[PDB]
């Protein structure tokens, strides 16, 4: 599965309409439905990017 | 003559943080990027401001 | 509302007196509103029009006091000629009100 | 909290990284300058100027001249408490405000 | 297992702009997904890049 | 007439301390490093202050 929040990162985002929201900022730029993923060490069964 | 008031405010703020994601900048992190999104990104005739 | 074919009798208003004649198109009022009161003779008239929600008058109302000038109420324009041009008691006036 | 724990949502930065420039994702240096430049000399005034907040202000002042503490000023308007002849002879005459909400 | 931990030690980090947090600083530096592993001693079932 | 005052607070705190982790500075730990952060590194034009 993939870590809640990797959604969310890289998102295109504009700082000046709101503070900290998923709904400021418009549309998520990578690929990373696509890219190697990395099991995250803290939770088993999550993964991310390597990067 | 009888007066009575009363007022009454409360405020709470309850906040809970679970992990954070980062990601680092380099500058391999194009080739990761959506390439619709690229080409997006880099057709843009910034001879022109409105565009 | 603005019902369908939609109608307005008051796109302007004017105070006329002295029994001098209005131009067309104004509808004059016959009602000397200083009968009594002394003064010169004085009347009210408006202008039809066809409604369009932002000429037409939305709201009318009067004003007088002491001050032979007195202050309409925010955005709306006091209409000119004293309702008791030289009548006793206080200045009085028309004013009326636009949505913009 | 146990949907928290499975589903969280983005609520914050971490402040020392928060957010990257999107011309650093540029291809070339002349489109990343020309966009830098267009972003420090013209959007980002506009769009600090554009969530600026567009705070109350007065729209008009009238006088009214009631000659005494009596007086409400013309419909919508607030007095000033002093009058313009406080401790002098005459009416009280009493500077009075509208403000554009 | 990672051991818990291993993940915020090698953070790239600024000192100044808050105490010990992670998140004060920005990144990890190092590969330890892929580093030799050795067992910690006291924690059976655990393990950390042998450096 | 009567006056009647109180005052309380309370300060509280609590720490639990685990194991902790320490990184020998050896100069082979530059061989660890994730390589696009290396390659970040070494490819900084320290030329610029800016930079
Ligand atoms: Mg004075």
């Amino acid at each position: 599965t993939v870590l809640p929040g990797v959604e969310a990162i890289g998102l295109g985002y504009n700082p000046f309409i709101s503070y900290a929201s998923v709904n400021s900022g418009a549309v998520q730029l990578f690929d990373w439905a696509t890219a190697k993923k990395r099991e995250v060490p803290f939770k088993a069964g999550y993964f991310v990017p390597e990067i | 003559s009888l007066r009575n008031a009363e007022n009454e405010f409360t405020r709470i703020q309850q906040s809970i943080n679970l992990w954070s994601l980062r990601l680092p900048s380099v500058k391999s992190l194009r080739e990761l990027m959506l390439p619709h999104m690229r080409q997006q990104l880099d057709e843009l005739n910034v001879n022109d401001p409105k565009a | 509302w603005q019902a369908d074919r939609p109608k307005d009798a008051v796109t302007d208003i004017r105070i006329i007196f002295n029994k001098e004649p209005t131009p067309p198109g104004y509808t004059k009022l016959p009602q000397d509103l200083n009968k009594g009161a002394g003064g010169d003779d004085v009347f009210l008239c408006y202008k039809t029009e066809a409604y369009n929600t932002d000429t037409a008058i939305n709201k009318v109302t009067v004003i007088g006091g002491n001050n032979a000038d007195i202050n309409a109420p925010y955005g709306y324009l006091k209409v000119p000629g004293d309702l008791n041009r030289g009548a006793g008691g206080n200045f009085i006036y028309a004013c009326t009100f636009v949505g913009k | 909290v146990d949907s928290v724990s499975a589903s969280p949502d983005f609520v914050d930065f971490v402040p020392t990284i928060p957010m990257q420039e999107i011309w650093t994702l540029c291809s070339s240096e002349a489109q990343a300058e020309a966009m830098r430049k267009h972003y420090d000399d013209v959007w980002a005034p506009a769009q600090s100027e554009k969530y600026r907040v567009k705070a109350n202000y007065i729209d008009q002042l009238v006088v009214i001249t009631g000659g005494s503490s009596t007086i409400e000023p013309p419909v919508g308007y607030s007095k000033i408490e002093y009058d313009l002849n406080a401790g002098a002879g005459g009416d009280f005459i009493y500077l009075c405000y509208h403000e554009q909400t």
